[PDB]
């Protein structure tokens, strides 16, 4: 199907944009000395990386062309809370498009694509819950305490 | 002879850096900041190693290491003060190192150039970086939170 | 990966120097072991192996630059009649090698060929801090301990 | 310096384009069952990704913002030898730009950046030699034999 | 223990041949690695190390007989343009080495110089088995497998 | 709070230790440059020990709410040859030992006993691990002969 | 397995030579141990044990050839009063043994006693490499290191 291939290319573009955004954010966190948070976002970028790899393999098996050239807009924040907010917003948009794509794959009887996208949606909503929890923790513990927690060791 | 003079200057710089790092580390350990103390002790050890490398290089060039001429020690009174003083000293040392590497390149001495490049890497991407990080962190975390992180286990 | 012709020629000169150094080290190590100076024989044999590795690195760099190497051409061999003459000849050859290496590094920097410059800086580091300084130490030790004590230390166990 | 950071960002854009091209080529190699060449391409993508990580560290250390948004034109091959040629062309251009950037860093006396770029140039030149050797192997062994070798474990 | 001057002369000729073969194997192994024929590269590397050990044994024998090794003199290097050419050149040099080794062994036997005869016999066995046999086998394999199949077997795992 | 006199004497002892450490380092690297690896290793060990001693002194000075003077350093009597280096080291160490004896007396007088314990430990270290070794080295340079002693100092080649 | 009477005679002569060498090495090892040259004593004792093994092989070869081993006879022992004299005496005797071994190898090749030729060639290899080479190296080291340094080396740890 052409429509399934186009939707998969769109989801892959979100995957690539998320990989780049998470790697940049993790590198900025490491540059600022936030070792725990930066290491978490590095692991998150690696997870995004594996998910994108799986999506590329899926698109290739469907005899489609993975469009790795195009990327989305990168929401790069100047501080840790704004970086968390930007990551959360990107995850929300990706989750909405992922839900639309899963509905399309169910409509088009592409069921292994649907299973792969359901795994992606599970991981994406896990990330969404983590980022909303982090924003709530920023509010509750305070920015200073949250940044101290993000630093980890000295 | 100019290369030997430059190497001796850099040696005096490194010896002063070591003598300041050690004093700062022991003051920080006296205050109870065990983590910062361990870090600064490691830094002093690294600086001693670098100075030793400089001495060996000067000797291999048929020179006389001025291991008696030391510069002014900028000692701090509070952890932010020591951090800032250390950053300042390291910046000055990096400038001196850049000048020395340029001279070594001009004087076609490439072995001392390589040694000085290694020293510059150690200074910029391991000492100046860490201190800049800590200077930013003492502001992003607050003085109290940063000192609590520095005290390690109390 | 086409290389510059001047860079290729300077690399061939350096490779010829290193091959001649390897030959001289081979002869010196074999005569040292023939005379029963085991410690010196092991050191000079390790030096010969290191020079073989140097020649290998240089030949690989020359071939990667699409230039033919020069291995048939060999420089003059200076062979001493005893241990101090060995040390003097090896130190002089290593100093000449260092000077040619510095000239080649200057040429590589001038021509914006940085990988060969990196290889040559590695080779210069190895020559200065494992060959030149050891030989200088050996001549100083011959001067300080005297000839007989240095030969006793070189013979090791008998 | 503005120009040094601009050149570093250009090198980073080239490296990210290389990452995407390498991973895409490895994925379509695994899709065709060319396992040995696919694994080699995968490891080359990993190496380029670690190199981009190191360069992002360097750019962030220089108080400069990395540009992960942009991406050079991708060179995707319809068959294994075409992928080899496109890889070789991309590496040739990346190596020329790398040499220019190393020279510029020497002009501005950014010696740590120059050392990092020299390491990157060593990686790029070994990759270039590997791809030229692979193309010559395609010429000598023939397409059928070379593809059988690229298959590896069936 | 002074050896025969003729024995030392033929030993020096053998050493010149062995050093020339070691250098030729050096060049051939490096060009094989540059081309990507890794298996042939490792085999020729081991052959070059074997030639280096043979040259070392010859030098030790010459120094024992109170001769002076001729390590400066080298023969003409025959560097092939492609894999079959280098295999043929290696085989030709090995056969010439066999002929000169047989002549030297006969001379050593006529001179009642039996320890050197033992070393030369060991060298001849190594040359016939490890070098001549393997290279003739390689030529036959190029003839049988064909050019492309042999090059694929030589390239190893890509 | 420690006394003014005690902190002063301790800063003096610290300056002595710092100069000793620097001198020992320079000498060890010079000996390494000359190829006397055994003597070089010994002197490096001695330098490390002196560094540890100076660190202990700094800690003690800090505990007494006094400021350590790690910027002041005595003159570096550096030898041009091995026996010269040995003699210089011995002289410096003897001076340091005299100063330490005076400091121990002052600490005992000023009722500072932890400081005196530290100083006494440093005195045993400076008289045993240092002055004794250097005296022995000079004696052996005279007994073995300079040539044999240097051959022993070179160790392995 | 009848052997030529000439072959058995030269085997008996070689056996007499090796037995006398064993006696001389025994006395020299004991004298070196008495004088305190532990390193030299250990080496000379190892040489004596190797010569005893050599005599064992010779006796087995003689008995296999259906010949009577002449183990009663012993040549004259040359005993030195100091380390250089013992080294010189051992070197002279080993050179004499080398002459006898070469003559016996020539005879065995003439008589078509090829297994005897092989064991005698192994004997000559052992004598020229382990024994003659070491004693010549020791004489050279006495010349180079001097007498006092050589004796200090031979003493070892005290
Ligand atoms: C854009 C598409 C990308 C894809 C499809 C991709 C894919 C992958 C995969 C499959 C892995 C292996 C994960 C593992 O072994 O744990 C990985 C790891 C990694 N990637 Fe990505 N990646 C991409 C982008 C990037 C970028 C842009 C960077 C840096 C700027 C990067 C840096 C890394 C690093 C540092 C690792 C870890 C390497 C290691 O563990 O040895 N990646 N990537
Ligand atoms: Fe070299
Ligand atoms: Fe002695």
């Amino acid at each position: 199907n052409r429509t399934v291939l186009a939707a998969l290319n769109d989801v892959l573009r979100h995957q690539l944009t998320a990989i780049n955004q998470y790697f940049l954010h993790a590198r900025m966190m490491k540059n600022w000395g936030f070792n725990a948070l930066g290491k978490h976002e590095y692991k998150e970028s690696i997870e995004e990386m594996k998910a994108a790899d799986k999506l590329i393999e899926r698109i290739l098996l469907l005899e489609g062309l993975p469009n790795l050239q195009d990327l989305g807009k990168l929401l790069i924040g100047e501080n840790v809370p704004e970086m968390l907010k930007n990551d959360f917003a990107m995850e929300k948009d990706a989750h909405a498009d992922l839900v639309k794509t899963i509905a399309l794959c169910e409509k088009q009887a592409d069921y292994v694509s649907r299973d792969l996208l359901s795994e992606f949606l599970e991981e994406c909503e896990e990330r969404m819950d983590f980022y909303e929890t982090q924003l709530e923790l920023v509010k509750k513990m305070g920015e200073q305490n949250y940044l101290q927690s993000a630093v980890g060791a000295l | 002879x100019x290369v030997x003079x430059x190497l001796n200057x850099x040696l005096x710089x490194x010896l002063t850096a070591x003598x300041q790092y050690f004093x700062h580390a022991r003051m920080x350990x006296n205050w109870g900041f065990x983590x910062l103390x361990x870090x600064x002790x490691x830094e002093x050890x690294x600086e001693x190693x670098x100075a030793x490398x400089l001495i060996x290089r000067i000797l291999x060039l048929e020179g006389x290491p001025x291991x008696x001429x030391x510069x002014x020690l900028x000692i701090g009174x509070x952890v932010p003060x020591m951090x800032x003083n250390d950053x300042a000293x390291e910046x000055x040392x990096x400038x001196x190192l850049x000048x020395x590497i340029a001279l070594c390149e001009x004087x076609x001495d490439y072995x001392x150039r390589x040694x000085l490049x290694x020293x510059l890497e150690e200074x910029e991407x391991x000492x100046x970086x860490x201190l800049x990080v800590x200077x930013g962190x003492x502001d992003x975390l607050x003085x109290k939170n940063y000192l609590q992180s520095x005290a390690x286990x109390x | 990966p086409r290389g510059s012709p001047k860079v290729i020629s300077v690399l061939n000169g350096l490779l010829t120097g290193e091959l001649t150094a390897a030959d001289q080290y081979f002869v010196h190590a074999r005569m040292l072991e023939n005379w029963g100076f085991k410690v010196l024989y092991e050191r000079i044999e390790h030096e010969r192996h290191d020079e073989l590795d140097h020649a290998g690195l240089l030949i690989n760099r020359i071939l990667f630059l699409e230039g033919v190497p020069d291995v048939a051409s060999r420089a003059a061999l200076n062979i001493g009649s005893d241990v101090p003459k060995m040390m003097a000849n090896d130190l002089a050859y290593e100093l000449q090698v260092v000077d040619e290496l510095k000239a080649a590094i200057a040429l590589c920097e001038s021509e914006r060929d940085y990988d060969t410059r990196r290889i040559l800086v590695h080779l210069l580091e190895e020559t200065e801090q494992d060959h030149v300084r050891w030989l200088e130490v050996q001549v100083g030790l011959i001067d300080k301990l005297g000839l007989k004590n240095y030969l006793q230390s070189a013979a090791g166990e008998i």
